[PDB]
RNA sequence: AAGUAACUUAAGGAUAAGAAAUCAACAGAGAUAUUAUGAGUAUUGGUGAGAGAAAAUAAUAAAGGUCUAAUAAGUAUUAU
RNA sequence: AAGUAAUUAAUAUUAGUAAAACAAUAAGUUAUAAAUAAAUAGAAUAAUAUAUAUAUAUAAAAAAAUAUAUAUUU
RNA sequence: AUAAUAAUAAUAUGGUAAUAGAACAUUUAAUGAUAAUAUAUAUUAGUUAUUAAUUAAUAUAUGUAUUAAUUAAAUAGAGAA
């Protein structure tokens, strides 16, 4: 299929501005292979283990809030967000749990 | 959009064409953006002075 | 319950007006992907791309002569002891008025830098999206998409100005005159202009030659992020935009999921 | 058939120019003065009775024969039995295995 | 105005290189980190020179040899195969064999394959694919799991050129118009390995002519 | 480009995130000593942190 | 260090190399000349300081394959 | 008037992609499996070391040292 | 769940060799209005917790900034040879 489709092919609700995705909603893309974008990283020589959630668009704060609600066992202070690239960082390894939560919707 | 721009004499950006979805939204945008500068030439936008007051 | 209440499916298209060059009259809308024209602004990615391009554009003509390439004989100026004056060697020492330069460079100096292709493509998409968001990207095309408003007789569907070589009139001809009329009609005289084309447009090149100080014409192959970001008004043909969007596209395989 | 003869490579085409299929070249070494002297084989000079190196070395003969096989033309080239060299399937079939491999 | 005057790098992606010999209050002044005097102050000395005492690269003995005849094999476990299956990334038409060519094409085994691939059995407990497999060899547990799942495995012999032909045959077809014939085993190790049945050697499992020729040689 | 230091290459091998080595002192003068004691002079040891940095610099591509 | 500096001799717009008594390994390639990977791997050393390839895959390149020789003897090979 | 250049290796931070990354003509380099001087050996018999792989020893284990397994492969 | 400024309690703030953060002056490249009622340089006197910029007066040159700001780089800072 062509990269630019015909004007009659596109619906009104597929365009930007519509469907109010810009306010308090979020989305996470799966990798080019079809897997969740949650990864483990080892930092500061290998003694600092973290979990990174990426390929996010929308409200990362809202995503963090919902993930916190679904994974209450993780202390609230262990979560951080890098806004310049919109990634969520969790102290420690929680790849399996975060994948278990995300796969229910994404 | 084509008639509105043609008979108004101003070009509405394509991003706003894609975003705004009702004629009253068009009216609000045009009133709030273009009309002030047109009425007051001093209150214009300068490309070299974006954050001007 | 609802594990992720606020999840949503993002938009995937945005509209650009196709127009005819000599007068930018709309003809049709054409949907273009958001990854191309509505990407969020990443000034850091743009910085990466611009620094990479600027580094690769350098010449490296710096060439100060060191104490080897400076042209003095390799002889001791004064004896080591008994002269009563500080110790000296040859006449090339950097500590001397006509001496060489310490730690001197030798042209051609290499200032090339490399950057991943995916990052470069992301930066290019970001620059195009920035121009579109600023409302300074104009799309000029036709003859391959359905038009709901016919093109004017005087205008063209290509980023070119025909009827230029016909100079058997007066000291001036139609090309430059039409270009100036376009210039003053759209109120952009000392403003940076960029013209991305599919193939060479000799008429446009000749007609815009007088304003070389502010107008640049480039083919789709040779455009750069610096050109796009420098231009205060960027015109791009529809086929050129198609080509650039295809080239700088995220790749997807299979990816079947519930 | 110009458009099928000309599609052949330079080496093969020049070889045919120099050695037309019309002449049937001998499978065995002959006099260097013979009309049907085989280029691939070392002929013997009749006045001084000493061999001459083949007009086409083993590299060049292999190249031309391989191209001829690729484009099907086989009978048009002179024989290559005496040249102790076989190619592709023929070699694979009548290859006698090593004494080391067998015993 | 143009973004070119407002671009900035991402935080944590740039630092300031330590500038030497440019003032006392800079913290790197006259000595510029060298210290006071010595060979290291105004001269160059190896980092691993230890003043004369027998070095760590002399005291100990030379151990071992390098086997130039080595044939390292890329490792492929069964869990990856099952994972591709469950991800629907294992596109095999019915009655098709999963060999090294298909591993490379599908992405099971990535990167350059110098010599071959060996199938190991790490996800054997969860392997249930009845497909057929080909490789340079496989572990005993891998063989057992593959057969238990209703599959089939055989170990085949490839040289460098033969494996290149196997992986990318159209390259040979385009450049030369023909794919090279696979070379028969010539060593003793290869013939022995592929004549073993517990290894699922292809020679024995397909009763090919080479073993018969060897037998006719011995019986003479 | 740097070159592997062949002496270190012959006397050391890469294992895990470190290097291995043989023992020193069991190539002559062994008679008269206890076998159960010389057993400690047969086999391999691992690199020591005091010289791990030296080894890393001596074998850049290991 | 280094077959480098230097000295000496002799050509041309270029010189040199060049179409296998070559690689390779039972499957095959098919002349020279540079470049990247191969690879600081094989190899080598008072086994010290250190030195270090070729197959093969790509890039530049031209029409790149040709006959002029009665097919080559104090030559191949051997010892030093 | 004085810590600069290339050609490399290791480490740290951010950014892109991510069980893949860089290239995209073929190749090739890291990662994906630990071990052994090396060899045709290579990780749960219905579960966490008391199981399993390699090296030393083998009927086979035990013993030393590393390493792998508790919707989702790192 | 940040950022800026301010407030309270507590602790700490000598430093050679050395380590680690931050910033300023000079020049060059990219983007970049304004203009003799301005800009640059110099002297004197004031202001900002001041290696720097600024305000006033005076003097010279110039219809005028590689200017403010963000980046990239240095022949980037001298009482010590
Ligand atoms: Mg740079
Ligand atoms: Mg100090
Ligand atoms: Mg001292
Ligand atoms: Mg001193
Ligand atoms: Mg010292
Ligand atoms: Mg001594
Ligand atoms: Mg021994
Ligand atoms: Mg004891
Ligand atoms: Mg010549
Ligand atoms: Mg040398
Ligand atoms: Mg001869
Ligand atoms: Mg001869
Ligand atoms: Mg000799
Ligand atoms: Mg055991
Ligand atoms: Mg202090
Ligand atoms: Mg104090
Ligand atoms: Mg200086
Ligand atoms: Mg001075
Ligand atoms: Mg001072
Ligand atoms: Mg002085």
């Amino acid at each position: 299929a062509p990269i630019f489709p015909k004007l009659e092919d596109v619906k009104m609700h597929e365009l930007i501005g519509n469907n109010n995705f810009g306010k308090k909603t979020y989305y996470v893309e799966r990798s080019r292979t079809g897997n969740l974008p949650v990864y483990s990283a080892y930092k500061n020589g290998g003694n600092k283990i973290i979990t990174e959630i990426r390929k996010i668009e929308g409200d990362v704060i809202q995503l963090r809030n919902d993930l916190q609600e679904q994974l209450p066992f993780i202390p609230k202070k262990s979560w951080s967000v890098v806004m310049q690239s919109k990634k969520i960082i969790i102290k420690g390894n929680a790849v399996e749990a975060v994948k278990r939560v995300l796969t229910k919707k994404f | 959009t084509k008639f509105l721009q043609s008979k108004s004499g101003y070009l509405i950006p394509d991003y706003e064409l894609t975003t705004l979805s009702t004629p009253l939204q068009f009216k609000r945008y045009i009133k709030e953006k273009i009309l002030p500068s047109a009425n007051d030439p001093k209150l214009a936008y300068k490309e070299a002075e974006p954050n001007a007051i | 319950l609802n594990p992720l209440p606020n999840a949503a499916i993002p938009p995937k298209y945005a509209l650009v007006t196709v127009r005819s060059f000599p007068s930018l009259e709309p003809l049709t809308f054409v949907p273009v992907p958001t990854s191309t024209v509505a990407a969020p602004l990443r000034r850091d990615i743009l910085w990466r791309a611009v620094v990479y391009e600027n580094d690769n554009r350098r010449v490296g003509a710096s060439n100060p002569p060191g104490r080897s390439e400076n042209g003095f004989s390799r002889r001791k100026l004064m004896p080591q002891k008994g002269s009563g004056r500080a110790r000296v060697g040859d006449a090339n020492s950097p500590t001397r008025h006509n001496g060489g330069r310490a730690l001197a460079r030798t042209a051609p100096n290499d200032y090339t830098t490399e950057l991943p292709s995916k990052v470069y493509s992301m930066a290019f998409n970001n620059a195009l999206s920035h121009q579109y968001k600023s409302g300074k990207l104009f799309v000029i095309g036709g003859e391959k998409v359905d038009l709901i408003s016919p093109t004017p007789e005087l205008d063209l569907n290509r980023l070119d100005l025909v009827n230029t070589n016909t100079v058997e009139g007066k000291e001036i001809f139609e090309g430059e005159v039409i270009f100036r009329k376009f210039l003053e009609e759209f109120q952009l005289k000392g403003k940076r202009l960029l013209f991305i084309t599919d193939k060479t447009r000799e008429g446009l090149i000749k007609s815009s030659d007088p304003y070389k100080q502010k107008v640049d014409v480039i083919q789709k192959e040779l455009v750069e992020v610096n050109d796009i970001l420098r231009a205060q008004a960027v015109f791009i043909e529809l086929e050129a935009l198609e080509y650039l969007a295809m080239a700088h596209q995220k790749e997807i395989l299979h990816s079947v999921s519930n | 058939y110009k458009q099928y003869f000309d599609s052949l490579p330079l080496k093969l085409k020049s070889f045919f120019q120099r050695y037309p299929p019309s002449i049937k070249y001998s499978p065995v070494s002959t006099s260097t003065k013979a009309i049907n002297a085989n280029p691939f084989l070392p002929n013997k000079h009749p006045v001084t009775q000493r061999f001459h190196d083949p007009k086409y070395s083993l590299r060049r003969m292999s190249d031309v024969y391989k191209l001829a096989l690729r484009y099907g033309v086989e009978e048009f080239l002179p024989p290559i039995e005496n040249t102790k060299k076989l190619f592709f399937e023929e070699k694979y079939n009548k290859k006698t295995l090593m004494k080391g491999v067998l015993l | 105005v143009s973004i070119l005057g407002q671009l900035k790098p991402s935080d944590g992606s740039t630092k300031s290189f330590k500038r030497l010999g440019r003032g006392p209050s800079s913290g790197l002044g006259k000595t510029s980190g060298r210290g006071q005097k010595g060979q290291k102050a105004r001269g160059k000395v190896k980092s691993w020179f230890e003043g004369g005492q027998t070095p760590i690269y002399k005291l100990f003995p030379k151990i071992g040899f390098t086997n130039v005849g080595a044939k390292p094999l890329k490792e492929l476990n069964l869990k990856r195969i099952q994972w591709f299956h469950d991800k629907n990334r294992l596109h095999l038409q019915p009655g098709e064999v999963l060999d090294m060519n298909k591993m490379r094409k599908l992405g099971l085994v990535t990167g350059p394959i110098k010599y071959g691939v060996k199938i190991l059995a790490s996800g054997k407990f969860h392997y249930n694919l009845p497909i057929a497999l080909e490789a340079s060899r496989a572990s005993a547990k891998a063989i057992a799991a593959i057969e238990k799942a209703g599959g089939k495995f055989t170990a085949r012999y490839y040289t460098p050129l033969g494996l290149r032909a196997h992986l990318n045959p159209q390259w040979f077809l385009e450049k030369r118009g023909r794919v090279p014939l696979q070379a028969r085993p010539t060593k003793r190790r290869d013939i022995d390995f592929y004549s073993k049945e517990e290894k699922r050697g292809y020679l024995v499992m397909e009763k090919d002519k080479l073993l018969q020729d060897i037998k006719e040689a011995q019986n003479k | 480009l740097m070159k592997t230091h062949k002496g270190t290459a012959k006397r050391w091998r890469r294992t895990g995130n470190t290097f291995k080595r043989g023992i020193a002192g069991r190539k002559h003068g062994n008679i008269g000593w206890s076998h159960r004691s010389l057993k400690a002079l047969t086999g391999r040891k691992i690199a020591h942190p005091a010289y791990s940095k030296h080894l890393k610099r001596l074998l850049p591509y290991h």
